């Protein structure tokens, strides 16, 4: 798992960032 | 004349209502009115009072419109005379403090309930001025009859509007939301940086975050009646979390919660009745009252209803100990049987270096936000060190690789992973290929397409990034899946700083085990749950029994089949257990008389080591400086990948020499002193561990973690880093798996 | 002591000369302790090195001043070299004269600017002077490999849009320093995925492949590519040509020569991919957006819808020979506007834009001086007849309904295709299971409001929920979606559709019956016997017509494609529009862009669930509504006059407390039975997969291509998705 990497983290291959559209939003 | 009215709404247990407002001079009282306005089954207000605040020509319009304006600029729900009455005019209800009385009472109209009043209230008390003795007994007066109605199930459904809390402790942590969408009053209004429990609008995923306005899944199943109306629950839950992370060294109890539930009307009675059920859900699940917090003797974190059961815990690592401290606190009988002659497991610190604690095993915290390890650090007043981002890649020998060459090859490596993510799309488990086999295939297939020719330096700097990836998987990329090598990042991971737990994980481990019945040197050899209750038998023969049983042994030990199961595990589990890999790395620590690297290092929390060839790429790839204060001079390095096999026949003297051979290459311009002290881990050969941390084997799936974590006949339970899908490998994961199973075991 | 060599391995520099010439003891072309290598045609003597590097020299002030500013903005380390390339290296400008076009080095003190680059001429007969010999080497591949530091652009147009990034990480110089609100081209650090966003610091997949020579040192590529985007989105009404790019490339050294040479390739690549020079842009006439290498190939595009008109527009603009065949007697396809209503356009088909940010439709609206009306948030649910549903009831059912999807969202995890169940069957199962384990149940109204939301999801899938996939109903949101406003395209998509079609070889009433791609070239025959032929064919027919097999393929489509085509579903809805003598809803609705209709029973839940106020200005009185789910089925047996009655009945209900006027004009749609469409938009059927969209989009032997909404996995259903698919295929077809 990438997550165990500390020094020098690999950044390629990640799934698209996603966001929760709340309606209690301003 | 025309005496009685009634209620307009369906299901109301009141045909001759009384008004609570007492606003208008022409209040209809218990008498007749044009129309009754329903707030609950014990709260109606007449139309004469309705007009008092609503009609522009009455004597309340000025108070209503003043409130109405403020409500429309802070809230999201529509301002209504019914919302005004429930937020401003309803009388507060407070429960007597007298241990022998505990009756619910209504306060006078103009009284404003505060936490101080709720704390010390007693029947007939006037919060105006201070306790002067009285000759009249108010605690024998019959409790208002409407107070009993309140706890009937139907009562809540017939509450027109939701309970909006006043002055919630969560108000500051929810300023991004409209107050009335998170169970707070629109007419209202120094924590540990690492405590961020509430999702923020527009924020991406970060582990252990709750949505302030949405019930999680398990909350829906635990409280189904709140899937139609969630407002009250969300209000109390956000308060509980707000209190917990406001004071995480104390057990949060229903008593200290109540004084913070501030809401007018009978609904408050329902709130304080429910906050107790919600507070016990949070506890069983491990959302609060968890961590290193110790309970005793005396004050068990759950009602005695959960107490009558016994469970045996196999393995005293982060997992088995996490669940131990939890079931212990809940008030459950816990007997944990460890194999080795010590606790901690893959957590093993070495406190024999001068002014420095080095960990033979775990010692890094990957992302601290919401991490249970950061909480357990607050509770222990422990502080951590945040790793710098600077990591120079030193070649052999002395040259610090040119930044342009460094970035260059970081880009290309990450690119190689981008296309690995492309190819893998839609492939099945059967079409899985070794991650490394795919990166090689893609690497050459690119040098072909373009005459671009990598130098031996660029090619070596790339090797460092392959070994770095092997360091995290604890395996050669040719055994790790390409489809599921980062399966877990499908879920939300722990954000924030990556730190070095300076005092060492041992601290948190020894504090969890403090006072628990931990049998050491008691390897389990057989487990029989074919009878009424489970029978655990040790290798020497010693017999134990309990209603449940929780195995938390390392993955490697499940594949070797060390423990006899009767009945045996399902063919499915065995497949799930074997489809995962038993990763492995080994550490090495060296103490020196003086910091000889400060000159070239310049503070960097570490330095990298560019492999001469792709065979020696896992040999001390990174070198950590184990003193954040830069005082003493210790160094820790890691052996990963193919290199852990090239070192399994050697002795420590040999490993030391191969480590010194590299330090003197990396630092050719200088004499490097001889290590006055050192150690070389042997986690591979440790009989009851035989690994570092797990990964996903080519052809496997992260679904295997969940399959392993499946309980059996609601009797045998499983935990450990190899049973936490979201967060595998880490102490955090192993810890959270323990808590998870504590919850399961407490429900049954 | 002689005349020295460069130690820099593999340097063609026989006789190095110093460009800096800042120190008095300047070696010039003579001797100096050491030569410092910037490129194969640029070195500086050691005496000029000291001039700036040493603390006792005179250039130290200017260096440390630059050194401080460079360590505050950038992330790369300052050095004697980096300073030279950014401050001292001589600029190189090419000549304006068409007959000359020679590369010249300017004088040390001259500061190059866009204005100077636009008009420069040799000696500003100077043109007959021999071009510097170093220039020719710049084109060789090893030249850029033996450059030490990547180019850093000055005053890049992209600069104002990349302030969140370290200037050096995007190919800009850390020593530097009124656009449409829908143009957000680049990602921002810590931002969440949003459609059509490019990372300024990382090369996209396509990009790596097309330009592998930059896979090692990408700085120059990102630099130029971000410059082009910024230029295009600054003015998208003109074609962006290399000429209007060059004057904006401001870097010192012989490296600039390499930049302007490559910008032409990156400009043509992006153009091919539809990144720029796309949309409604036209040309018109002997000015094709691609070089004559792409021109010698022909293509037949089948279908004059958004997807067909997009590819046609592109390919025609590239200079490729395109002819589009449409079955109907009009272009537009499922875009069909009715302009007969007084002072208002109403779409019989598409008319809404879901998320304007980066949307091609928003870009095309800019090019056309068209404005879009943003939809308001408020939509009251009106019951029969009069009462306006209490918000507490509404939010609570919106919440519950959403939670039902939440539990569906979890149930689906790990499930295979064979384990798939109808979404609607699953929503019911869970909805019932709650009432059970809870105890309390819903009132008639609460149940009716939950039905409103069910229909709102049936409207979105175009089908009854018992025919859609639980596992894949929302498959497309695995990817980044279009953010920003949802807008009512007031002038209508027909404005856009006609503009794309303007001047193209479109053949109406030409239903294609057979496509033979067996021989050297593809033969396309229409229903009456007309024969067409080109090297490539691009079919964009609706999903329904591919399922019906209205077009014969020889060879026949693979058993795979057919399986994928039948795995999706032809969703269908219908629209009804009514014009009145006056806006009778104003009193109750209060300028809201739409109100709702609470279903008396589950069956009737599709019938006119939402009514749209079709005039953002609120001057005219037209209402549009939709027939979805189970309702479309129970409306195909009715005639126009009858559907209109069921609609008036509904309105007089929703507005019981008052009179509602009789409609003076109206239309009812019949997409479901339109012989050449027979649908509204696709959706995933139970047992299906979103992957199907990508299988239908597979090209056959690089000869037969497919487009349309039913082929856009990322953004299916929409005119946007259809358009983008067309851009996607024109790119493939025009590949050298
Ligand atoms: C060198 C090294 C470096 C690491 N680095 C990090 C790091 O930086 N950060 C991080 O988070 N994690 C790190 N890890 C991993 C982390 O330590 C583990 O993930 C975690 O300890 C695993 O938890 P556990 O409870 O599941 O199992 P364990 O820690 O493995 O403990 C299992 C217990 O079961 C016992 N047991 C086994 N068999 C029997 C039996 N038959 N009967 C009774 N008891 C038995 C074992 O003795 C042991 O006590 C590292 C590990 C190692 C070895
Ligand atoms: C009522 C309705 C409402 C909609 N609402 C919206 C909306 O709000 N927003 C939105 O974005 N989208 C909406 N859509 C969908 C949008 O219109 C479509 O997604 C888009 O038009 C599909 O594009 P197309 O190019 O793929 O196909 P089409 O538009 O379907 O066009 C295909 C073309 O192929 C032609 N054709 C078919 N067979 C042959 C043949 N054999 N030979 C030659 N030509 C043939 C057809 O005549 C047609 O001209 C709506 C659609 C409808 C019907
Ligand atoms: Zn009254
Ligand atoms: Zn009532
Ligand atoms: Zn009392
Ligand atoms: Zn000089
Ligand atoms: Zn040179
Ligand atoms: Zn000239």
């Amino acid at each position: 798992a990438r997550t165990m990497q500390t020094a020098r983290k690999s950044t390629g291959g990640k799934a698209p960032r996603k966001q929760l559209a709340t309606k209690a939003a301003r | 004349p025309l005496g009685s009215r009634k209620c307009e709404k369906a299901g109301c247990t009141a045909t001759c209502p009384v008004c609570f407002a007492s606003a208008s001079e022409r209040c209809a009282k218990n008498g007749y009115t044009s129309r009754w306005y329903h707030l609950s089954c014990g709260e109606h207000f007449c139309n004469e009072c309705f007009d008092h605040y609503y009609r522009s020509h009455k004597d309340g319009y000025d108070k209503y419109t003043t409130w109405k304006k403020i409500w429309t600029s802070n809230g999201k729900t529509e301002p209504s005379p019914k919302a005004f009455m429930a937020d401003q005019q309803l009388p507060y209800w407070v429960q007597c403090t007298k241990p022998e009385c505990r009756k619910w009472r209504q306060l006078t109209k103009e009284i404003q309930l505060t936490p101080q009043i709720a704390k010390t209230y007693r029947c007939g008390m006037k919060p105006n001025t201070a306790i002067k003795p009285e000759t009249s007994d108010h605690c024998s007066l019959p409790e208002d009859l409407r107070v009993l109605e309140v706890s009937n199930h139907w009562w809540y459904s017939m509450l027109i509007l939701p309970p909006l809390l006043k002055d919630s402790v969560a108000a500051p942590l929810l300023s991004a939301y409209y107050p009335d969408c998170v169970g707070m009053s629109p007419s209202c209004t120094g924590m540990n940086r690492y405590f961020q429990p509430f999702y923020q609008p527009n924020e991406c995923g970060k582990a252990l975050c709750v949505r302030p306005d949405v019930m999680e899944l398990d909350e829906l199943y635990e409280f189904p009646e709140y899937s139609r109306d969630p407002t009250m629950y969300l209000a109390l839950r956000n308060l509980i979390l707000a209190l917990w992370y406001t004071n995480c060294k104390e057990a949060l109890t229903p008593q200290k919660c109540i004084p913070h539930i501030i809401v007018r009307g009978l609904v408050r009675i329902r709130c304080v009745q429910e906050v107790e059920r919600i507070l016990y859900f949070m506890t069983r699940k491990g959302l609060i009252n968890t961590g290193v917090l110790s309970v005793g003797a005396d004050q068990y974190l759950l009602p005695k209803d959960y107490h009558n059961k016994s469970v045996i815990i196999i393995g005293a690592g982060p997992a088995g100990l996490a669940a131990a401290r939890q079931l212990h606190n809940f008030g459950i009988k816990v007997t944990v049987l460890e194999a080795k002659d010590r606790i901690g497991g893959r957590v093993w610190d070495d406190k024999s270096f001068k002014g420095v604690t080095v960990g033979r095993g775990a010692q890094i915290v990957n992302g601290c936000i919401n991490n249970p390890v950061a909480l357990m650090c607050e509770q222990l007043g422990i502080s951590m060190h945040k790793f710098g981002e600077r990591c120079d890649l030193i070649q052999e020998g002395g040259r610090i690789t040119d930044p342009t060459i460094d970035k260059r090859m970081d880009f290309h490596f990450n690119a190689l992973l981008d296309v690995v993510s492309e190819w893998r799309k839609d492939k099945t488990q059967l079409q899985d290929v070794p991650l490394g086999e795919k990166i090689e295939e893609i690497y050459k297939a690119f040098i072909k397409e373009s005459g671009i020719q990598f130098s031996e330096l660029e090619g070596q700097v790339l090797q460092f990034h392959l070994s770095n990836l092997e360091y995290a998987c604890g395996s050669n990329l040719h055994q790790v899946s390409a489809r599921s090598w980062d399966h877990n990042e499908f879920f939300a991971q722990f954000a924030g700083d990556h730190t070095l737990l300076t005092p060492g994980y041992s601290v948190i481990i020894e504090k969890l085990a403090e006072g628990l019945d931990i049998q050491l040197k008691s390897p389990v050899q057989c487990i029989d749950y074919s009878g009424d209750e489970v029978q655990v038998t040790t290798t020497d023969g010693t017999g134990y029994s309990a209603q449940k049983v929780l195995v938390t042994v390392p993955l490697a030990l499940l594949q070797k089949g060390a423990i006899q199961f009767n009945p045996p595990l399902s063919e499915k589990k065995m497949k799930a257990i074997n489809s995962l890999g038993a990763g492995i790395i080994e550490k090495i620590a060296l103490q020196f008389p003086y910091r000889f690297w400060d000159s070239k290092v310049q503070g960097a929390d570490f330095f990298g080591h560019v492999p001469p060839s792709a065979s020696k790429r896992g040999l001390f790839a990174v070198f950590y400086d184990m003193d954040p204060q830069k005082k003493h001079s210790v160094l820790m390095s890691v052996i990963a990948g193919e290199a852990v096999a090239s070192v399994r026949t050697l002795d420590d003297k040999q490993v030391l020499q191969q480590c010194m051979a590299t330090l003197r290459e990396l630092f050719k311009e200088q004499e490097v002193p001889d290590p006055t002290k050192y150690f070389v881990t042997r986690w591979s050969t440790d009989p009851w561990i035989q690994m570092a941390y797990s990964f996903v084997k080519t052809g496997g799936s992260g679904e295997a973690y969940d399959i392993i974590a499946e309980d059996i006949q609601g009797t045998v339970f499983f935990a450990g880093e190899a049973t936490n899908r979201h967060f595998p490998q880490t102490v955090t994961g192993a810890y959270l798996s323990g808590v998870r199973e504590a919850s399961k075991i407490a429900a049954f």
